Order: structure tokens, then sequence, then C-alpha cells
């Protein structure tokens, strides 16, 4: 994101305005060239280059700091939370998956003999199609946060 | 290598046997070989009758002891989820 910008010299016009030396980085710089009012500052304008330095320590606990923010204080306790919702209304949750997995798979049942009608997978989508991978996502989060019990509860 | 299968296979598991019934297998008379059972078994030895105490034998529950393995099998279990992924 960001940017960066340098003024060039107006009355150095009648003199050479075509630098620079190791020309790598202007060569990124001036890139895209993405659209009009980008160019529109090349006159009167130049662009000045930008990189990140670490600092990695600092960058690794803040790195950690986010992701363990989705963690745990103690780690066992909204886990065992999820272990309280393993059985809820979570039965009642895999009822919401069997509605997800009937519903939509008698219609893409269809789907095997309608591809004999249009012969074959030409356009189309319907859709209607796919959407068994979440399914199948959603109930493994299910049995491994279910796993977790035997786990816990246990010792 | 039958008549201590009579010993082996009358218990586990009946709830008792009179005495002279099974003297009727082990044959003899009153023979040393069912003294010799008294103490290899062991097991009890009950005034004219005899007993499977106790109990039938050694009260299988088994509480806790399988949810060590019902969660140990459950470890594996997700491993092979983990190797689809």
């Amino acid at each position: 994101v960001i940017d960066a910008f340098r003024l060039i010299n107006a009355n150095m016009m009648v003199l050479g305005h075509e630098p620079r030396q190791t020309t790598s980085n202007l060569g990124h710089l001036n890139k895209p060239s993405i659209q009009a009012l980008i160019h529109g500052l090349n006159r009167h304008y130049y662009s000045i280059t930008i990189n990140y330095r670490k600092n990695e320590l600092e960058q690794k606990m803040l790195l950690n700091l986010h992701k363990k923010s989705w963690m745990e204080g103690l780690t066992l306790q909204d886990y065992s939370e999820h272990c309280k919702h393993n059985e809820s209304v979570v039965k009642e949750m895999l009822e919401l998956a069997k509605n997800y997995n009937k519903a939509v798979e008698e219609e893409d049942k269809m789907t095997p003999e309608q591809l004999a009608i249009k012969n074959v997978g030409k356009q189309d989508p319907k859709r209607h199609l796919e959407e068994h991978v979440d399914v199948l996502m959603t109930s493994n989060i299910v049995q491994c946060l279910a796993a977790m019990l035997d786990t816990v509860v246990f010792k | 290598t039958i008549r201590d299968e009579i010993a082996g296979c009358i218990e586990k598991a009946y709830e008792k046997i009179l005495f002279t019934e099974a003297t009727r297998i082990l044959f003899f008379n009153t023979p040393k070989k069912m003294t010799d059972y008294a103490k290899k078994r062991g097991w009890v030895l009950g005034p004219n009758n005899y007993y499977s105490f106790a109990s039938q034998q050694q009260k299988p529950e088994d509480t806790t002891i399988p949810s060590t393995e019902l969660a140990k099998q459950v470890i594996e279990y997700a491993r092979q989820l983990e190797m689809i992924v």
C-alpha cells in the first residue's frame, strides 16, 4: 500500500531530466502504470522506492500476539467451552448439516442425469452445485472438537 | 490332557455344582486329584457342594480403563483424518 513521491526541479527543464543510476528499483517502481492519473505525476514528480526492514524479533512476537489472540488464556477454557458445545444443540447443529446433506444431494443426484441431457459440461452452472466440501469441513471440525472430549474430560 | 480340561471348562462360568456330581466325572472314588484341584483351581471348596465365588469372576466393569484406549483409538483416527488431509 502506502506511496512515496519526490519533487523534481522545474527550473531544470532546459537540462537533462533523465537520471538515474541503478535503474532496477526505478523499473519496478514506475510499474505497473496502472491507469492515467498515476502517469499524470511522472512530470514534475518522481516516486521513490519503499522497503521494509526487520526488526525481526519484535516482528516475531507481533505475529504471535495476533495469532495467540484467537487462542485462549489458559487454553483449557474455551476449548472446554467448545466441549460444552460439543453436545448442545450440536446434535441439532448436526441436524442442520443433515438437512444440507439431504436437500443439496437429492438435487445433485439429478445432475448426473442432466449431464446426459445437455452432453455434457456446457454452461451451466445451476446452482445448487457442490457445497458439500464446506459441509464435510464443518463436520470434521465437529468430530475433532468432539474427539477432544476423551482427552480433556478424562484426566 | 482331557482331565485338566474338565477343571478349566467347568468354570467359568457355573454358579455351583454338587459334590458327587463332579465326582461322577472325575471317576475313581475319592481321588487326590480333586484335592490337587482344590489347590490348583482356588476357587472355593465348600461342604457337599462347590462355588465359583467370587464372583464369576473378578467382575470386569471396566469403568475408566477402556476410556484410555477409547481416547487412544481416536488419536490415530484423527491422524488418519489429517493424512488426507
